[PDB]
RNA sequence: UUAUCCAUUUAUAGGGAUGAAUU
RNA sequence: GAGAACUUUGAAGACUGAAGUGGAGAAGGGUUUCUUGUCAACUGUGAUUGAACAAGAGUUAGCCGCUCCUAAGGGAUAGCUGAAAAGUGUUUAAAGGGGUCCCCGUCUCAAAAGGGAAACAGGUUGAUAUUCCUGUGCCAAUAGUAUUAUGAGUUAGAUGGUAACAUAUAUAUAAAUGAACUCCUUUACAUAGGCUUUACACUCGGGGUGCGUUUUCUUUGCACUUUACCUUUAUAACAAACCUUGGAAUCAAUUUACUUGGAGAAGAGGUUCGUUGAACUCAAUUCAAAAAUUUGUUUUGUAGCAAUAGUAAUUCGUAAUUAUCCGAAGUGGUAAGGACUAUCCUUGAAAAAAGGAGGGAACGGCUUUGUGCUUUGCUACUCUUAAUACUUGUAUGAGCGUACCAACAACCGCAUCAGGUCUCCAAGGUUAACAGCCUCUGGUUAAAUAGAAAAAAGUAGGUAAGGGAAGUCGGCAAAAUAGAUCCGUAACUUCGGGAAAAGGAUUGGCUCUGAGGACAUUAAUGUUAACUCAGAACUGAAACGGACAAGGGGA
RNA sequence: UCUGAUGGAGGAUCGAGUUGAUACUGACGUGCAAAUCGUUCAUUUCAAUCACGUUUAGGGGCGAAAGACUAAUCGAAAAG
């Protein structure tokens, strides 16, 4: 809205065009960050598992 | 055609059921929906109206009767002021500064407003068009433009006539001439630029 | 002038003191034949009353039952 | 673009009246023309609606002030020395 | 096209000899003379139009309805409902406060 | 201070301690 | 007709060109208006004409105005001054009043453009028309008593909704108690800028009817195809404001521009005003389901006014009858409303009149001891609108204007004078254009004269070889330039300008190419517009803002 | 600080009406006219322009100032 008001596209085609770019760019940035956040949010149980499988041994 | 702001205050009647309206030169800082008081033993605050015999030195006050219910006189045009100055031993007399510089002791009973008047300093502003000019006295009363006398002939100023405007005369006269000559600068104890 | 869709409200301001006239219009219809439209009218005091009948039988039906007193006024 | 290096607003007046009038037009319009924060309610909504009454655009109070401003130093001196006592 | 004047005593055109031309059954242009427009009725604390009401010129106001020209509350078409909601508030509040003082006293 | 002059008001309590108010 | 250049009729050729010798009003005039007659003088030539002369006619209002209110102001009353004549106008009036026993507070005139009860369409005369005729409406007023009907309340004054608020449909939404006193609202208001809606206007294509052209062409060129006030008109649609729920940063919503939100935003669901005035299946009509409120369609109606009127046609007779009156869009001239933005040492009337609210005075009726307060029953009485009957002064709608001109010969200027003199309506083409030029509706073809001839001289114009201010006090007068698009612009400067500086190129017609939207079946298909802008080929006696319109520049 | 758009200020700019009157020292000068006619000029959002009503009266009024204007009369109107 901001981008139209500001005299950037002469047309509609051309508007068409680049909010499809955008779409697809801000989908594949969200596609690899939730998956790294996944990932890494995975080894934290194990980190925090070995610590109790240290700790009902050692701890006491 | 006046230049300070007016405020439109509404008291409640005492000797009957009903409601009054008054119409006063506003002070600066005055508000919509405030309450002031009037009366001898009012709180010292902007706004209120106050003998001036119960005013400490240095007050700033406006719209003041030079004598005692004259319903107010003295300090009026926008930006305006004066300043207590004195109190007597006695009582019964206050002394105060008037916006000319003038000194001058009032009866101490007489009221006055604490503050200032509001819309100071409107003479700040280069008029700059003659239209703006005829806009202000428009609204006035009728004193503009002005011919100088040294542009008409003799039967109508004394200033009047000759080959090359001048005035030819003195132009400073005394206090007692008549009517039709008391034209150039009046009584004047002196002329020129001032340097002090 | 006003309307009227109720009969019963029809043959009500029939019978009143001050209804002096009826007027029968016939006219066929725009869309095709044989299609009698007919308007009965009340003339009182105050208004004119109109009531639209699309069938020429029940319509024919209304004024016969009318009181006899009243004018009949026939404009086609 | 920027449209103007040195007369800003007053470029309305063209070529007329000389430059240093047409700067003291310029500062005293800067004022004039402003928005003031209104202490009632909070937003910065108050403007001049002639040459002594200022008022706020969002809770509608009036405030009797200046005549290009809404505050002159000499009342804000006084009030001082009144609240101070 | 077809041409128009005045059927009435005023020939200016003045705020109240407003015209709007319309077209008759026999085929022409005629003018006709429209009526002022009437300012909505306002509140008596704020100055805002007052809703439930209809703004009529007094002679038309004369006539009217007798429900077209009130609301059914404590001011009716007088105060509109914020400015009373407020006034009931401090009406309680500032008598509580007023008997909270008293008993203070001693 | 009573002649004389001025001012104010509906000639409306003798001096000191931004709700509503009438029968 | 005794007598026709300037009386009338028909046919031609032309003008006005909606900023009109077209329509309607004010000031001013006063019968100039209409019908008939008519020529002594007038109508600067004629005249049978005429605003001239003579006889008789013609102006119709509860709804158009005045009459009422107040304005800038005028005249007055008390008092005071002055020989008076006059000047001034609460300056210490025991005044003016209104309210039913009190309070308020001078009188009167001044607006035919300010304020303000109420009306429309068709027809009609030789001369008047929102005034007459026909039909349909509206506004204001309408005593007392009694009866009869319309509805409502109580067995002393009604209800619904959480809320914003809503409710009386009787022939007709007429009734929802309210005193003294008090407070508000309408009447009621400047300028500039763009955006938006709706009516009137204009235009394109279908259907019907009539007319025109027709050696050739032409599914063709023109005309008509209408719908007022009033019914709170019902209901739709929309810019706004407010209510309920909800709970906002990854800030959102949103305009051409803007504007707005924890003092409660978006989303979802509601209430009201304004605009407008049949839009929306709007109203009736069940074919069959859902109630002791639903579907395509029941099919009707220009929603009533309303076709019975108006217009265009075809008829038969010496007042007569029939058929049409209905399908889809575009342009943006004029007027009004809406929500906004901005400007001011400028902030842009009043009164008559009308409405809303606070407060709580007083009060169920009919006879029932007495002196307004003391005694017994019925738990029909209290309002409201309409009609009737009787008593009452005779229980609707006063008085004045209304013909005509408004300059072209009706006014002022000594006149039938090329002068002066206030307001509203406003078509087609070309075009930025209500300019200029040409045209349709309406108006005219008239001017104190005509025919012929055509030299000097004059007045208003048009051209000129070669030179180009040498003319003259002086480039006086006249020429040269000029629209729009694309390029390019100095000194100086108060930095805003100078500037259209100076300068250079292009412009017709015809045949094509490209760019800019909306909507519905799902990116894929389909329908469907308005006007501008940019390129290419071809073409002509090298011409093209072709007429009109339209800067000369510089030191 | 620079670039593109949006936006609509100003006693801004051309210009028809309106209000005026620069040149031809044009016509006319026994006029159409006791101030007209033609062409050419100045002005159009503001100190703008019109209409009615109203106030100011002669040695006085009114004047963005020319001794201007005050009913064809003004360095002191008109009637007796
Ligand atoms: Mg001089
Ligand atoms: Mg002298
Ligand atoms: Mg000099
Ligand atoms: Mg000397
Ligand atoms: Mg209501
Ligand atoms: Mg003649
Ligand atoms: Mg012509
Ligand atoms: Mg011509
Ligand atoms: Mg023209
Ligand atoms: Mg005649
Ligand atoms: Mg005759
Ligand atoms: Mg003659
Ligand atoms: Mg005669
Ligand atoms: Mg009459
Ligand atoms: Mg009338
Ligand atoms: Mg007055
Ligand atoms: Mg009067
Ligand atoms: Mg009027
Ligand atoms: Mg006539
Ligand atoms: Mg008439
Ligand atoms: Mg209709
Ligand atoms: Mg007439
Ligand atoms: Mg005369
Ligand atoms: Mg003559
Ligand atoms: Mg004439
Ligand atoms: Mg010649
Ligand atoms: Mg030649
Ligand atoms: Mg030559
Ligand atoms: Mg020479
Ligand atoms: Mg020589
Ligand atoms: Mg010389
Ligand atoms: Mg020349
Ligand atoms: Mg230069
Ligand atoms: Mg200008
Ligand atoms: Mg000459
Ligand atoms: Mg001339
Ligand atoms: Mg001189
Ligand atoms: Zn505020
Ligand atoms: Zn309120």
């Amino acid at each position: 809205y901001l981008k139209c008001k500001g005299n950037q596209f002469k047309n509609k085609r051309t508007l068409i065009e680049a909010i499809q770019r955008e779409k697809n760019e801000t989908l594949k940035k969200k596609a690899i960050a939730d998956q790294l956040e996944a990932k890494r949010l995975k080894a934290q149980v194990l980190r925090n598992k070995r610590k109790l499988k240290k700790d009902k041994e050692v701890v006491a | 055609g006046r230049g300070a702001p007016l405020a439109k205050v509404i008291f409640k009647r005492t000797e009957k059921y009903g409601k009054k309206e008054e119409l006063i030169i506003a002070s600066e800082g005055m508000f919509t929906g405030q309450y002031i008081s009037c009366g001898t033993k009012a709180p010292l605050s902007v706004g209120n109206i106050l003998p001036i015999g119960k005013m400490p030195e240095g007050t700033l006050i406006c719209n003041l009767e030079h004598r005692t219910g004259n319903r107010g006189t003295l300090v009026k045009a926008s930006g305006c002021y004066a300043t207590v100055v004195g109190q007597s031993e006695d009582g019964k007399k206050t002394k105060v500064r008037l916006p000319s510089g003038a000194k001058k002791t009032i009866d101490a009973k007489a009221r006055a407003m604490v503050g200032v008047v509001g819309a100071g300093g409107r003479i700040d502003k280069p008029i700059l068009k003659a239209g703006v000019a005829h806009h202000k006295y428009r609204v006035k009363r009728n004193c503009w433009p002005k011919v100088r006398g040294v542009a008409m002939n003799p039967v109508e100023h004394p200033h009047g006539g000759g080959n090359h405007q001048h005035i030819g005369h003195p132009s400073t006269v005394s206090r007692s001439a008549p009517a039709g000559q008391k034209v150039g600068l009046i009584a004047a104890r002196r002329t020129g630029l001032l340097r002090g | 002038p006003k309307q009227i869709t109720d009969i019963r409200k029809f043959l009500k301001i029939s019978r009143k003191p001050d209804t002096t006239a009826v007027i029968i219009m016939k006219k066929k219809s725009k869309t095709k034949k044989n299609t009698v439209i007919t308007k009965l009218k009340l003339r009182t005091k105050k208004y004119l009353y109109t009531m639209v009948f699309a069938d020429r039988k029940k319509a024919e039906r209304i004024e016969n039952s009318l009181l006899p007193s009243l004018k009949r006024i026939y404009y086609p | 673009s920027r449209r103007t290096k040195k007369v800003g607003l007053t470029g309305k007046y063209g070529t007329r009246y000389g430059s240093s009038l047409r700067k003291q037009i310029k500062k005293i319009e800067l004022m004039q023309h402003a928005k003031y924060l209104c202490t009632f309610c909070g937003k910065t909504a108050t403007k001049r609606t002639c040459v002594g009454i200022w008022k706020c655009k969002k809770c509608k109070r009036k405030v009797c002030g200046g005549a290009w401003s809404l505050t002159t130093p000499a009342a804000v001196a006084a009030k001082s020395t009144i609240i101070r006592l | 096209a077809q041409r128009v004047h005045y059927r009435r005593h005023n020939h200016y055109n003045t705020k109240s000899n407003k015209v709007r031309p319309v077209r008759t059954p026999g085929g022409k242009l005629t003018i006709h003379v429209v009526k002022k427009k009437a300012g909505k009725p306002k509140c008596a604390d704020c100055k805002t139009a007052i809703q439930g009401v209809k703004a009529l010129r007094p002679a038309d106001n004369y006539r009217a309805r007798r429900k077209n020209r009130t609301v059914a509350r404590a001011y009716g078409g007088s105060i509109c409902a914020r400015c009373i909601r407020e006034r009931i508030m401090r009406a309680f509040l500032f008598e509580e406060q007023k008997c909270v003082r008293q008993v203070l006293k001693e």
